[PDB]
């Protein structure tokens, strides 16, 4: 039996330039090489791209941010290529000291360039929320791409920008390190008292498993009824074919109830955005009205 | 009564009137429940039905309100095995001709279904200038072998999806002239075959047809693609 | 009570066990053979936990805890009180969980559906008894196992990972974690474009999928594809959940050290491992 997780047979045909709707096409790439590789997986087109004022800001602006970084890195590594390579994870950019608190008056080797990179992420980061807003708005689109993504935005405002802010210092952001920033997590929980112990992160958890648990059943789902065209989910909204029946009956047989084709994937926005959202609102409260979670657990 | 204690309570709240309105917007389709007879059951559950909502189909098509009233819009070939409900109900035909059970499709409109500029999605890769076979096996003039182990035709063309740039369906040849689609979901392309475990080779001229050579409507793909799955349950007789 | 599209559908045969004996509905639930397995597997289960917290002395179900023997008891069996309970409802969870598979198989051939769900919830599954199965025979104690309690199996999880210095550094750890963040990013944005192009702005007729790989390709310059994004989405749950069972599996068998300390074959490779200067020089 074959079971659609790889295409077996690729077609290929003219590049799709894409719908035009009110976009400004003087802002568009040319169209890229297919990928054959892809092409097994999903679609193997790769471009055109769309790229505005935000989008070039952004893409700077990111740039700036990963070369501070770097710079930093190579730094530490006192410009040698070999120790460079050695402890790249080891490396760290930390914010300023606890005495400096909210000040910007830190020097560049005491959390001055933690700042600066930071200034750097701020802008690519929002830039680049702007650009998912104006590209569904160019294509009469709903937003709710934008909105899901300030989920997102919101835990990470919360512990770079917003907790720090209201704990009075820059030294309680995170740094910039893969290890050093596990680090970090690690002795977050042990300060605030067992984070297994905040509600709100057992909260964000739930729907971290949920969102694996969601997606293994829709995609499974809609795989399953695929030998009906189910993945074509638009159309199944608009004129509800065999594919949409079988696939809710699967479910109201199994476990009791059902969605829609329409109505699971708001399901699915829910519980995703519901991990960050709940997460950020852990992570504000953590120092600011909780010392410890294991104790003010006890007394609830 | 800290900021934490009612942020928690707050979010539990929350949550429940979230859940309430995930459920009602996932009722837009097959309520209300009805009784084994048609006739609307006495318990609907603890859910209202949802206000309608109206969609604006491209392309002049119309528009949809659902919730709304429900018809399957076709007859079902069926019969109760018992006076009390939760049993099967039993083909009083053919299931397959008479699309019932994993060979059910649904009452879509004879329409096919279009792209973003209006043109047909699914065309024939004859009628779809430049498309070809980019990797893998091109099962074009391969022979088509069904669950009996015996040929019924050969593959002609490849159905396309134009704006996914996919593979759909398989036009094969009978062995009376005639041509059918087979879901591309449902064969298994091989070095010197196409193999459909889903038919026997005497199964495919029942095939649903259509009706264009050069596209399928919404209402023909679900015919076809019900009658091939519903292969796997009725068929099974003779399957070496 | 029926959907007002469902009765075509049920109709009889698909079963693997008991033809037509168990092949019915009750309210929405089919039954099937499997139906009744899990019924039977959940039932004693359920009374099994009841009775335990009876031992425990307390009906409140956040102190309610099911503890494994005691490693002294290694592998072999322990009585009811001291750890017999939780080994019993082991198997009756087992059950239950194979019971619930099979019962979704049953339900994927009535309906003519492919096998995609069943196979998926087996990952789960997998998971599960890696933790209470394969990881604790593999040590040689039930012990090692995590108790059923909604807080106590919170705590196991800190002292197993504590155990190992931060669990963070267990490199199998790491890319587990990178497929539950990458699953719920794509998930988040796969429910959102559904939703932008079913839901435009207002005065606006209906998207089109043409739009939503527009959107895409403006966005990030590629679209995966309508069938290709539900591909990524089971692929990505499925291996967070595998690398899962793999980071334990290794953890206390052919793992014993801090997870850090593995991070030092790169570290103190003989060549640069030398060179004064950066961290670890
Ligand atoms: C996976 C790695 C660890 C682990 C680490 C954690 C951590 C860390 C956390 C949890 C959390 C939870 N875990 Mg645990 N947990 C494990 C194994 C399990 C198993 C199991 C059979 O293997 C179960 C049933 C649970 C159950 C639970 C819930 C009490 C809770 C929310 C999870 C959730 O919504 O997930 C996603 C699933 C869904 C959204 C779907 C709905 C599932 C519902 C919620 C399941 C309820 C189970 C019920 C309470 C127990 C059975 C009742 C029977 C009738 C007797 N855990 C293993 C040992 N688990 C969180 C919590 O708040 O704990 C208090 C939390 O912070
Ligand atoms: C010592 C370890 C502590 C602990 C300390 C913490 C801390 C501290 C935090 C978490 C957080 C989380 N923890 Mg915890 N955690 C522990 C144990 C667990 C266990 C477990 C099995 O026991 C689990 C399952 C979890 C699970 C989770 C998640 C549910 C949650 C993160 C959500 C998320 O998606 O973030 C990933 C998503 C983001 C970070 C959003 C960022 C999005 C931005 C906008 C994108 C950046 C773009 C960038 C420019 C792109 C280029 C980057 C390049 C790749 C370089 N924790 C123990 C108790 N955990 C977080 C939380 O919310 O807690 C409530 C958190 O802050
Ligand atoms: C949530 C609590 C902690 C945290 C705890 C962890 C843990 C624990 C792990 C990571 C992992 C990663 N984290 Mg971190 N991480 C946090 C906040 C961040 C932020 C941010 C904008 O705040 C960024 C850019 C990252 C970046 C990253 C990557 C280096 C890596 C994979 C992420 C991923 O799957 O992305 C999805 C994006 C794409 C696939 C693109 N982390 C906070 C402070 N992070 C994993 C890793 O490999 O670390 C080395 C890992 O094990
Ligand atoms: C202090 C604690 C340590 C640590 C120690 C551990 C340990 C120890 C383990 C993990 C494991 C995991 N950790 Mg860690 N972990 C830490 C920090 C983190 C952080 C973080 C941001 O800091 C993150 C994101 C994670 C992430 C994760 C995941 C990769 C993984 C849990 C998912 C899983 O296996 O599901 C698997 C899914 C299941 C088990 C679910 C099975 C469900 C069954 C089949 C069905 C249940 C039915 C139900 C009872 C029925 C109810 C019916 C009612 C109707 C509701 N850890 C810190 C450093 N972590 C776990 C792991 O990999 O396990 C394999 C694990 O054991
Ligand atoms: C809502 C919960 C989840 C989520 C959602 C989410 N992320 C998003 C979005 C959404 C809805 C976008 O629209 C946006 C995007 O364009 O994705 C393709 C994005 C995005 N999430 C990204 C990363 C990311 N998201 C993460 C997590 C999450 N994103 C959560 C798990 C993580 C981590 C650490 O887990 C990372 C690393 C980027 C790929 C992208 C934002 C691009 C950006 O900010 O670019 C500016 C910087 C440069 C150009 C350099
Ligand atoms: C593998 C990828 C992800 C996934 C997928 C997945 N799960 C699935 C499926 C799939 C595809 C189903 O088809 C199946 C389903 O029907 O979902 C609605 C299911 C399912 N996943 C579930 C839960 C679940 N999945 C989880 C995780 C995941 N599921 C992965 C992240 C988690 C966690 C903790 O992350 C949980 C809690 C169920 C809702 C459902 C399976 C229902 C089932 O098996 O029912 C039969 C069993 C009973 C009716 C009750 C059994 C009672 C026992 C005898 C006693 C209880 C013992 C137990 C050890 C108690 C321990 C409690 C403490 C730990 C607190
Ligand atoms: C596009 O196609 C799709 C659909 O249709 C269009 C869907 O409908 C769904 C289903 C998804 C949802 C409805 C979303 C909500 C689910 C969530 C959040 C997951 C979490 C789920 C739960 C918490 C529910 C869990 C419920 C149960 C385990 C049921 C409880 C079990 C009982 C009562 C026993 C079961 C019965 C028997 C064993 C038989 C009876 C026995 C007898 C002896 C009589 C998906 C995935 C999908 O892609
Ligand atoms: C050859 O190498 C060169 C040099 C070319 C390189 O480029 C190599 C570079 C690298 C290898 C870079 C490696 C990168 C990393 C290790 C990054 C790791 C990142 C993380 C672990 C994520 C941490 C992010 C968390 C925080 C703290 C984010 C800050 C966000 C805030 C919301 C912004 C706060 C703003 C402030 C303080 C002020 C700015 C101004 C405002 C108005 C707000
Ligand atoms: C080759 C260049 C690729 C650049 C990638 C940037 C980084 C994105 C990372 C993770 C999210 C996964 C992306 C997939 C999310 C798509 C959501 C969806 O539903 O897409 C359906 C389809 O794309 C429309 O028809
Ligand atoms: C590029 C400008 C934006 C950066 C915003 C934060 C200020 C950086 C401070 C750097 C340290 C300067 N000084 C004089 C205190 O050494
Ligand atoms: C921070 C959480 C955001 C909510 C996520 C769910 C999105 C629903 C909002 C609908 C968007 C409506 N509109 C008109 C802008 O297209
Ligand atoms: C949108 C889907 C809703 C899923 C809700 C799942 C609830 C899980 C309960 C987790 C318990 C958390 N808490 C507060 C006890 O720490
Ligand atoms: C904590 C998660 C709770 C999920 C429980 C869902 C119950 C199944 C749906 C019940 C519908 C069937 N009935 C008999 C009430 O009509
Ligand atoms: C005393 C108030 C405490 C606030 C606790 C949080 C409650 C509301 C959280 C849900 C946020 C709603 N939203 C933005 C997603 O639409
Ligand atoms: C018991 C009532 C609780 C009310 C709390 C508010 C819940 C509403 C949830 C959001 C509704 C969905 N929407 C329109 C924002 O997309
Ligand atoms: C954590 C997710 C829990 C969601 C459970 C809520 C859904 C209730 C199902 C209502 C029953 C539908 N019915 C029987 C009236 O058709
Ligand atoms: C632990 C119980 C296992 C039951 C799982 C039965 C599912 C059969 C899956 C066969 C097809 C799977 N796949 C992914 C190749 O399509
Ligand atoms: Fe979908």
């Amino acid at each position: 039996e074959y079971q659609n997780i790889f295409t077996q047979v690729q077609v290929r045909g003219p590049a799709d330039l894409g719908m035009t709707e009110d976009v400004n096409l003087a802002n568009r790439s040319g169209v890229g090489p297919f990928s054959t590789l892809l092409g097994w997986f999903g679609n193997a087109q790769l471009g055109p791209i769309y790229l505005g004022s935000l989008g070039v800001l952004s893409l700077f602006s990111g740039l700036m941010w990963f070369f501070t970084i770097g710079i930093w890195f190579w730094y530490q590594a006192g410009w040698n290529p070999a120790v460079f390579l050695r402890d790249l994870f080891f490396f760290s950019l930390e914010p300023p000291a606890p005495e400096y608190g909210l000040s910007f008056a830190a020097p560049l080797k005491e959390g001055g360039l933690w700042l600066i990179a930071s200034f750097f992420m701020f802008v690519a980061v929002w830039s680049w929320w702007g650009r998912t807003y104006l590209r569904a708005q160019a294509l009469g689109m709903g937003k709710h791409t934008a909105w899901a993504f300030l989920s997102a935005i919101w835990l990470w405002m919360v512990l770079g920008f917003i907790r720090p802010i209201l704990m009075g210092s820059w030294s309680e952001a995170v740094p910039y390190g893969i290890f050093s920033h596990l680090d970090w997590t690690n002795n977050f929980s042990l300060v605030h008292g067992n984070l297994h112990y905040n509600p709100f992160h057992g909260l964000s958890i739930a729907f971290l498993y949920g969102s694996a648990l969601l997606f293994a059943m829709h995609g499974a789902t809609i795989l399953a009824v695929s030998r009906f065209g189910g993945e074509r989910e638009l159309e199944q909204i608009a004129d509800r074919g065999t594919a949409a029946e079988r696939a809710a009956l699967f479910w109201r047989w199994t476990m009791g109830f059902n969605a829609t084709m329409e109505g699971i994937h708001r399901w699915a926005i829910w519980m995703a955005v519901l991990v960050t959202l709940t997460g950020g609102i852990g992570i504000l409260l953590s120092g600011t009205v909780v010392d410890n979670w294991y104790v003010w657990g006890q007394n609830h | 009564f800290d900021l934490a204690s009612l942020a928690i309570y707050s979010f539990w709240i929350f949550l429940a009137g979230l859940i309430y309105y995930l459920q009602t917007e996932n009722m837009r389709e097959g309520y209300p429940l009805e009784n084994e007879d048609g006739t609307p059951a006495a318990n609907q559950g603890p859910f209202p039905l949802p206000k309608p909502k109206t969609f604006i189909l491209p392309h002049g098509r119309g528009t949809l309100t659902v919730p709304g009233p429900e018809s399957e819009d076709r007859p079902i070939a069926l019969a109760r095995t018992a006076v009390s409900e939760g049993f099967p109900h039993a083909p009083t035909g053919d299931p397959m001709k008479d699309g019932v059970g994993p060979a059910s499709w649904v009452a879509r409109r004879d329409l096919p279904e279009l792209d973003g500029h209006g043109h047909n999605k699914i065309k024939p890769m004859k009628a779809a200038a430049g498309f070809h076979v980019s990797a893998g096996k091109n099962p074009i003039g391969l022979p088509v072998r069904g669950c009996d182990l015996e040929i019924a035709g050969k593959v002609v063309d490849i159905w396309v999806d134009i704006p996914e740039q996919m593979a759909r369906f398989l036009e094969v040849e009978l062995k009376d002239g005639s041509t059918r689609l087979l879901p591309m979901q449902m064969v298994k392309v091989q070095s010197n075959r196409v193999h459909v475990n889903a038919l026997s080779s005497d199964l495919f001229a029942g095939i649903p047809t259509i009706k264009s050579p050069t596209e399928v409507t919404l209402l023909e793909e679900d015919k076809i693609c019900g009658y091939v799955a519903g292969g796997l349950m009725y068929a099974a007789p003779k399957r070496k | 009570a029926l959907l007002s599209f469902e009765r075509k559908y049920r109709v009889p045969g698909g079963t693997l066990v008991g033809g037509n004996l168990f092949d019915f509905w009750v309210g929405p639930f089919y039954v099937g053979f499997f139906g009744v397995a899990t019924f039977f597997f959940a039932a004693l289960g359920i009374i099994l936990i009841a009775w335990s917290a009876v031992l425990q002395g307390t009906w409140n179900p956040q102190l309610i805890s099911v503890y494994p023997p005691a490693l002294e008891y290694g592998l072999g069996g322990a009585p009811l009180a001291k750890g017999g309970l939780w080994q019993i409802i082991t198997i009756c969870a087992t059950g239950a969980f194979v019971s619930w598979a099979l019962r979704e198989v049953e339900i994927c051939r009535k309906l003519g559906i492919g096998y995609h769900i069943p196979f998926a919830f087996a990952f789960a599954i997998l998971a599960y008894l890696t933790l209470v199965l394969f990881r604790p025979v593999m040590m040689g104690a039930w012990g090692y196992a995590f108790p059923y309690g909604i807080w106590t199996h919170l705590d196991w999880v800190s002292n197993t990972g504590y155990t190992y210095g931060n669990f963070h550094y267990n490199p199998a750890h790491m890319i587990a974690i990178t497929f539950f963040f990458t699953n719920a990013l794509a998930l988040a944005l796969h429910g959102a474009l559904v939703l932008s192009a079913a839901n435009p702005e207002k005065g606006k007729e209906m998207r089109t999928p043409d739009h939503e790989d527009t959107f895409f390709r403006d966005l990030v310059g590629y679209s995966i594809g309508t069938l290709g994004i539900h591909r990524l989405g089971l692929l990505l749950s499925l291996s967070a959940v595998f690398f899962s069972a793999l980071c334990m599996i290794i953890t206390g068998t052919i793992w014993f050290d801090q997870w850090v300390d593995w991070w030092q074959w790169w570290v103190k490779l003989p060549w640069w491992a030398n060179i004064p200067g950066g961290i670890n020089g």
